[PDB]
RNA sequence: UUUUUU
């Protein structure tokens, strides 16, 4: 190791960075906040209706080609619909303790009882979207008094 | 705000007292922060069993208290600091069958609070809860058992 | 293949369609499935915020979706998931995309096309229409409509533009209304025209909220609209409503993101205790950028202030939680996310900075600076200035700090302060002084104008002139409380001039009325010093003794004993020992000196043991090498132990072991001394040690000819220094007089005038008066042997 | 294992789960173990239970209801306990109906009031099977202590028959009488 | 939540003094379960993980001072060793008999690691560059240079076409093997590396440095993915798993922690050791731990898939 | 384990042994009639007696199976004995209840 | 004074 004396000297008398005078503190420094909650609007999309199944020789069943049909159980989900239909979960996932999730139905119950045919393709209603609208959330006592728009 | 304020070592401690089922007694020989804490403790449980029998609840809020039963708070608040079994085998009159069943159970409800303080939003008492558990299960209490291996 | 693509298992699903592939090439549904497994991919590489890699894998999927539209182009879900692709990619940094597309997607197939973002988007919504000419279906009319709606966006947000993309906003309204009138009973619909609806370009807010209540209405478990009205609310100053919106939204599924970060952001505005913890919460979630840039803004803050460190805020959730790391990394996402915002550059500067990322500081600062060049305000860019040109200077580079320091208004203390250090370092001495005076001028908090009048004695002793830098602190001294800076400076100032008169009165000033300092090392070890200069030399260990009595924690004072031990007194060897071996059990990080000095200090020893293996020279010596191999000291003493092994196995007389390793070690030193800073007699001293023992190792092993040629290489080099002389001597003479032979008094009075050119060294007379003895003069031997004891004596 | 399918087999006993697994695993192939802190192979078609852990799984769907064929409730007669008799009513309330169920019991005497309520609770016909004559009989004896040397006396008072003898209680309470709290 | 982990086999006293370095190897295609460890001694013995124990089959030595690196090869039967005495002799690991020796000092080499075809055995040096030998085919073809200090530890990516290097002072150097040119230099962490791993598929590089710290870059980019911190002192190795999913690390705190990647935290800790713990390895298919430490033992853990 | 391959001779065990394992011996040998439940001091049902008893005879190595009662204090009171040693061991109840 | 599980 060097000697005591020029170890001393180099410590101290090397340069003056280490000093108080020049450390990362003794400056006080500030910034400046600003939010932007427009960033938080989420707009999610719509799945693909259509899934381009085999085909089946009617004898003796060969795949022919495969054709587009259209799926039927979309819109369904695991935290909304309570049937073997649904998408299958989010991933592998905790086995239980999972609030947020719908048992499947329990063998003693049914419940399907609809028919709603409409079945339409053009079935476009007219709805107005500018006469009456409604402004009270599903809940609340009052909504948001929003001027018009011209 | 009962948990969320003290060190990891002694929130195992004052949860201790829902899982011992073991004869139970106060203690002398505690900090102040932990007698402290099962005060407040009690006190909650108290405000919950007035709530349950002023509703129609047949269920009088001494038999509701009465399931706390702490007795298990000063072996666990040693046992999670590095103490050897030996001492606490020595310390207390309990079989060390049904204190190594305690602490197994303490184990397993200090992991399921680290869920839920995650759902909620808490994050130091997930930050508490997940090291109250690394260090509560080290030795012999959890050894693995023969038939699994 | 798709039945693993269904539950997740990506690569998997991936690895199987490839197989197929490579049998059969033209086979849609496998290649339907890769492309559908490779923009899954992209997404979930979106969702951490890696850009890179969903660029790569949404070239990917258009690579095969091409593919496959190859053979098959009049199915219509294959269009759809192009353009699903395509238009994945907003809010992805521009500068960042460009996508290889090639073939039928740009109409003509002609060879390959590299496209923007803009460009990609619009291929996007091509792909979308023509799906839609042959399957007329709700779902194609929403993603046209959202499409329409990123396109205008990206050209708003490159303020390239305004009032002339009222045409395409007006057709994303008209295809979102389209498909909410298809089917008027799903929530998804209705939502994506409210979020449209509220566009800054169309501003129709009652629309929206009466979209965000029918989409509630249609499905009543529903996060997404709930957190919308929060929003919408919350912008139009109606926190309270906005907190219950909030509510609700957070009651149907705890673990959506948007939620939590609005009750943050309304947590702050009401000036809540819990809005730290609830940005961190957020953080913990997933990555957003709002709650990102929340939490690095609040840990920053909690950093400046002082007072805190005692608080179980400060300590617990800041050294507990990690809270730097955690802001760090957040910050490097946001800053590749968004990157033309210098508030984010600054901070992220200033979070390296406290994890000692020098070198990264400085590159958030440059960044900074280029942002902010033209700006209505000009004093945040002086600020970044002085801070980039500071952490310029703190890492080499001292030119650029310098030029950097120049483009500033030298009128603050601290532009001229850090114009000051980097004048020094450079060189330059008066012009620091100059401008350390200046700063001199302009002052205020007396505290620094003790330091600026400490670092000007430093500056100009530097030059010489020691009598002014001694009136100059004593100047210092006579303010009204001395800063324990001072007082220590003018004790190494006493030391440099080798007088010990000031420096005891210096030593005695800091003793007397200062107790704050906490360092405990440095006050010995100017004591020790002190005493050392008057030559006392049993003295100083006794001192450290003293010193370590009063403190036996703090590993640094035993390992100071251990190597004071050995430099003076190296008589309580053993003690050495002990005292080096307690240093580094009381921690782990003290390892290496320590190691080092109980190694020494055996070597000192001999051999008074009880012949143990695994507690040797050898052996902690060599622990320390695997320690630290840095330093050029743990080499020279591998050398001195290899050698003492070799002796004491030739004692004990069984076998010579670990025979030829001198010039590798020897190599090993000379590199690890060219990397250290400066010591310049140390590093002289252990040189010339190092060179000596490698050329007598040689010679005593029996490789006379390496040693020959080593010394004859440093002689080549360099005109004579009379010690290597003697080596080449040695060498030349170890053949003769191995073999009985008579010497000519010629060469022996060679070797005689050689030895006196080098005198003050006890060594070179004992090996003179051996080779007396050898050939035989007995009395010469006497008299050479006879001046080694009077140099020695004195 | 045949047919591909899962099967779920669910003890009350912690410590009843254990060699039951190890039979298992022994016996054939792939066999996880499920309990408050053991979670061996949770992806093999033999998972062994704590009731109280395919009540929490239930109520979440848990994707693994997906798959099953046959769930062995294996000690039936816990459903008279106190405080866990009505996990087990859970269980069989909310078992969905392509789930086939097997009850191991312990000889109750009701088992078609039982039976019943479950068969007309799902809508599936259950099967009652009910035995008596346990391999190797056992003879209940009675010793009481007399000269405790080496004689050793034992008196019969049921037998391999089912008859209870009333000779053997009285030969015992006579020795006894003639014969009339460690340390003994 | 987690699996079950522990402890099968426990070798008491394997070598004389602190073992510094481990490698396990499946090298042969039946199996054979080969472990190679080497100590502050000249022994690199070679052991073999049978059935359910530890057999010791070889005890080779020929070097003077303590090994500080050693290497299997996944293809053929052999092995390297560097050591203090400057010489990698490289062994036969059938015969247990020496097959070369190459002369290097610590300005020529300090860590070992071959090549994924088992040919080029690079080295770190002193002064800055990485070294590439030739195995079988003599020494020196070429070394790749970077402008830094002593160099510390050395990464071979599994499908080739990377090689990674740490330093004394931080810094991470990334060059491809197709052409030997320096793609990008992390700034990493601001003490000693000592240890890195790539990822199968190699697309996840994982560091430890001396502070306590565990970033996991990404490779292609210069994105990090985050900073791992549950230990108390310096970290000494990092094992990636055969599956993308989990790695080890062995640390001065005495406990051999399992991370996750996926979400970044610790699923369980190990604190069987009583003394610094220098090497942790997976085996083949990742179901097995060996972890080499300061008191003479070897650990072999049961981590199940 | 080591009474599941005879490398043990002697056991004794308690209730835990008589439900959470299986394990069959060949003498069951009892000690009382009584045990206590919840500040009651019951004797034996019959539902219980049957199991720990029942596992006493094993399987093609011996005859038979003898479950030997080992009165000390009084006389065993036998017409208690009859309702423990034989009976019908319990009808099959419901402890439905309400919980959070 | 027996026994127990998320």
């Amino acid at each position: 190791a060097p000697d005591l004396q020029q170890e001393a000297e180099q410590l101290f008398l090397s340069s003056p960075a280490w000093l108080p005078l020049h450390g990362v503190e003794h400056s006080a420094r500030k910034w400046q906040r600003k939010t932007d909650p427009w960033s938080l609007l989420a707009v999610l999309g719509a799945p693909v209706p259509s899934d381009l199944q085999a085909q089946r020789h009617p004898t003796t069943g060969q795949i022919l080609g495969y054709k587009e049909v259209l799926l039927e159980n979309t819109n369904l989900s695991a935290t909304t619909s309570l049937s073997l239909r649904r998408p299958p979960g989010p991933a592998s996932q905790s086995l239980w303790g999972n609030p947020t999730q719908y048992p499947f139905w329990p063998g003693g119950m049914d419940e399907p009882t609809i028919t709603d045919l409409n079945t339409r393709e053009e079935a476009e209603e007219e709805i107005d979207f500018e006469k009456d609208l409604l402004t009270i959330p599903p809940g609340f006592k009052k909504g948001m008094d929003f001027a018009p728009k011209d | 705000n009962a948990l969320s304020t003290l060190r990891p070592e002694e929130i195992a401690a004052l949860l201790s007292g829902l899982v011992c089922q073991s004869p139970g007694d106060a203690g002398d020989q505690l900090p102040n922060t932990l007698k402290q804490g099962i005060e407040r403790v009690r006190a909650v449980a108290k405000r919950i069993g007035e709530v349950q029998v002023a509703c129609g609840l047949n269920q009088t809020v001494e038999e509701f208290v009465g399931e706390l039963n702490f007795g298990l708070v000063e072996v666990v608040y040693e046992w999670a600091r590095g103490m050897p079994f030996s001492e606490l085998a020595g310390l207390s009159g309990t079989p060390e069958g049904l204190v190594v069943r305690c602490i197994q159970r303490l184990a397993e409800m200090c992991r399921s609070l680290r869920g839920a303080a995650r759902l909620v939003g808490e994050p130091v008492l997930g930050a508490k809860m997940e090291t109250a558990a690394t260090l509560l299960r080290r030795d012999i209490v959890f050894a693995a058992s023969l038939y699994t291996q | 293949a798709a039945i693993q693509q269904i539950l997740g298992k990506y690569k998997e699903a991936v690895a199987q369609y490839q197989m197929i592939i490579k049998k059969k090439e033209d086979y849609v549904p496998a290649l339907k499935g890769l492309g559908e497994c490779h923009l899954m991919m992209a997404k979930a590489a979106l969702v951490d915020y890696l850009d890179g890699k969903a660029v790569d894998y949404i070239e990917k999927a258009l690579e095969y979706f091409t593919c496959a539209l190859q053979h098959r182009a009049d199915v219509s879900c294959l269009w759809k998931l192009a353009g699903d692709a395509c238009t994945c990619l907003y809010a992805v940094a521009p500068s960042k995309v460009n996508v290889h597309v090639l073939g039928v997607l740009l109409g003509q197939k002609e060879g390959k096309q590299v496209l923007k973002k803009n460009e990609l988007l619009h291929l996007g919504g091509r792909c979308y229409g023509r799906a839609l000419k042959l399957m007329s279906t709700s779902n194609t009319w929403c993603d046209l409509g959202i499409n329409y709606y990123r396109q205008a966006q990206h050209l708003a947000e490159t303020g390239s533009n305004m009032n002339d993309l009222k045409e395409l906003l007006e057709k994303s309204l008209h295809c979102l209304k389209k498909a909410v009138r298809l089917d008027s009973n799903n929530h998804l619909y209705w939502n994506a025209l409210g979020v449209v609806a509220c566009y800054s370009g169309i501003g129709n807010y009652a629309l929206a909220q009466h979209c965000f209540i029918k989409s509630i209405q249609s499905e009543q478990i529903n996060a997404v609209a709930w957190t919308n009205l929060g929003v919408l609310y919350l912008t139009n100053e109606n926190i309270e409503q906005a907190h219950e919106a909030f509510k609700m939204a957070q009651s149907l599924d705890p673990s959506y993101l948007m939620c939590w970060i609005g009750q943050a952001l309304i947590a702050e505005a009401v000036g809540s205790y819990d809005t730290m913890d609830l940005f961190r919460h957020t953080t913990e979630l997933n990555m957003h950028t709002e709650g990102a840039l929340g939490y690095a803004y609040w840990v920053c803050t909690t950093l400046q202030d002082k007072s805190n460190r005692e608080t179980e805020l400060y300590q617990y959730n800041i050294l507990q939680m990690n809270a730097i790391p955690a802001a760090q990394v957040i910050l490097n996402k946001y800053v590749e996310r968004i990157q033309n915002y210098a508030p984010a550059f600054t901070m992220l500067g200033y979070l390296n900075e406290h994890l000692q990322l020098k070198k990264e500081a400085a590159n958030a600062y440059q960044r900074a600076i280029l942002l902010l060049q033209t700006a209505e305000d000009q004093d945040t860019y002086n600020v970044a200035i002085r801070n980039y040109g500071r952490l310029l200077c703190s890492t080499g580079e001292y030119d650029k700090a310098i030029q950097a320091f120049k483009s500033t208004p030298l009128e603050v203390l601290e532009d001229i302060i850090g114009f000051a250090l980097a004048l020094f370092m450079k060189g330059l001495y008066k012009e620091s002084s100059k401008a350390y005076e200046r700063a001199l001028s302009i002052v205020e908090s007396e505290q620094d104008k003790a330091h600026i009048l400490t670092a000007l004695a430093i500056t100009e002793y530097k030059q010489g002139k020691t009598d002014v830098a001694k009136t100059l602190l004593f100047k210092c001294s006579i303010l009204k409380e001395p800063t324990t800076e001072s007082l220590q400076a003018l004790c190494a100032l006493g030391l440099a001039m080798q007088d010990a008169t000031l420096s005891k009165a210096a030593l005695n000033e800091l003793l007397k009325h200062i107790k704050h300092k906490d360092s405990n090392y440095q006050r010995c070890l100017l004591t020790s010093a002190i005493y050392a200069l008057q030559g006392r030399s049993v003295a100083v260990q006794k001192q450290i003794s003293k010193a370590v009595h009063s403190n036996p924690g703090d590993p640094a004072l035993w390992s100071l004993l251990s190597r004071v031990v050995a430099q003076y007194a190296q008589r309580n060897a053993k003690g050495g020992v002990v005292a080096g071996n307690v240093a580094h059990i009381l921690d782990s990080n003290h390892g290496k000196k320590a190691l080092l000095y109980t190694a020494v200090n055996q070597l000192a020893m001999g051999s008074s043991s009880a012949e143990d293996e695994k507690n040797t020279a050898l052996k902690t010596i060599q622990k320390a090498a695997l320690l630290s191999p840095g330093d050029p000291a743990i080499w020279a003493g591998l050398m001195a132990a290899c050698h003492a092994d070799d002796k004491l196995a030739l004692v004990n007389n069984t076998q010579p072991k670990r025979i030829d390793l001198y010039l590798a070690l020897l190599s090993a030193v000379s590199a690890s001394i060219k990397d250290e800073k400066f010591f310049e007699n140390y590093n002289q001293s252990l040189e010339k040690w190092s060179l000596s023992q490698a050329v007598t190792g040689l010679i005593d092993t029996g490789r006379i000819s390496e040693a020959e040629t080593l010394c004859t290489k440093n002689l080549k080099s360099n005109p004579d220094q009379p010690a290597v002389i003697l080596l080449l001597r040695q060498v030349q003479c170890k053949p003769l007089l191995e073999s009985q032979k008579p010497l000519p008094d010629a060469v022996l009075e060679e070797l005689q005038k050689t030895v006196m050119s080098n005198s003050t060294s006890v060594p070179a007379w004992q090996w003179l008066a051996h080779v007396y003895q050898s050939q035989g003069m007995m009395r010469a031997a006497e008299m050479c042997y006879r001046k080694s004891l009077q140099l020695a004596s004195q | 294992q045949k047919h591909m399918t899962r099967t779920i087999y669910t003890s009350p006993i912690k410590a009843l789960s254990n060699q039951k697994f190890r039979d298992f695993r022994n016996t054939f192939g792939d066999v996880g173990l499920l309990t408050g802190d053991v979670q061996l192979h949770p992806e093999a078609s033999c998972l062994i239970m704590t009731t109280e852990i395919l009540r929490s799984m239930l109520y979440s769907g848990s994707d693994v209801i997906r798959d099953l064929e046959w769930v062995i409730f294996d000690e039936v007669h816990y459903i008279n306990d106190v405080e866990r008799g009505v996990v087990w009513e859970e269980v069989l309330i909310m078992l969905p109906d392509h789930v086939s169920i097997i009850l191991l019991s312990a000889t109750v005497p009701n088992a078609l009031e039982f039976a019943d309520w479950i068969g007309r609770l799902k809508r599936r016909q259950i099967y009652v099977i009910s035995t008596v004559t346990r391999p190797v009989p056992l003879e209940h004896y009675l010793f009481t202590g007399n000269s405790s040397k080496t004689q050793g006396e034992l008196f019969l008072l049921l037998d391999s028959r089912g008859a209870f003898h009333t000779k053997g209680y009285y030969a015992a309470v006579e020795a006894k009488k003639e014969r009339m709290g460690p340390a003994q | 939540m987690t699996n079950q982990y522990g402890i099968l086999f426990k070798q008491e006293q394997a070598h004389d003094d602190a073992i510094w370095s481990v490698a396990w190897g499946t090298n042969k295609k039946e199996n054979s379960e080969t472990v190679v460890t080497g100590s502050l001694d000249d022994l690199v013995k070679v052991w073999k993980w049978r059935d359910e124990r530890l057999d010791l089959q070889w005890s080779l030595e020929g070097h003077q001072l303590g090994v500080v690196s050693v290497d299997i090869s996944h293809t053929l039967p052999i092995a390297a060793s560097s050591s203090l005495d400057a010489h990698i002799r490289l062994w036969d690991l059938e015969n247990g008999k020496q097959i070369k020796s190459i002369d290097a000092g610590p300005v020529d080499a300090w860590t070992l690691a071959f090549s994924p075809d088992s040919q080029y055995l690079a080295t770190g040096t002193h002064v800055g560059k990485v070294n590439i030998f030739g195995v079988e085919s003599g020494k020196k073809e070429y070394s790749l240079d970077t402008r830094g200090k002593f160099i510390l530890s050395i990464a071979y990516s599994p499908d080739g076409k990377y090689l990674a290097s740490g330093a004394i002072d931080g810094i991470i150097n990334i060059f491809d093997i197709a052409t030997g040119k320096l793609l990008h230099t992390l700034e990493g962490h601001a003490m000693p590396i000592r240890s890195l791993t790539f990822s199968p598929d190699s697309q996840l590089l994982v560091t430890a440095s001396d502070d306590g710290y565990i970033k996991i870059y990404d490779v292609q980019h210069a994105n990090l993915a985050g900073t791992l911190s549950g230990h108390a002192s310096w970290v000494l190795n990092v094992a990636f798993c055969p599956d993308d999913t989990h790695f080890v690390s062995s640390s001065s705190d005495k406990s051999v922690k399992v991370w996750d990647v996926g979400t970044r935290t610790c699923v369980h800790t190990f604190f069987d050791h009583q003394d610094q713990v220098w090497g942790v390895k997976y085996n083949g298919n990742g179901s097995k731990i060996v972890s080499v430490g300061d008191d003479q033992e070897i650990h072999i853990y049961d981590c199940p898939i | 384990m080591l009474f599941s391959r005879g490398l043990v001779k002697v056991l004794f065990a308690t209730e835990t042994f008589a439900m959470g394992v299986n394990m069959p011996a060949r003498t069951v040998v009892f000690d009382s009639m009584r045990k206590h439940d919840g500040s009651t001091f019951r004797d034996l049902l019959p539902g219980e007696y049957v199991q720990m008893a029942g596992r006493a005879g094993r399987r093609g190595l011996d005859p038979t199976g003898t479950v030997i009662l080992l009165c000390k204090g009084r006389v065993p009171e036998m017409a208690d004995l009859h309702r423990m040693m034989m009976g019908k061991p319990s009808q099959l109840q419901s402890q439905f209840r309400l919980t959070y």
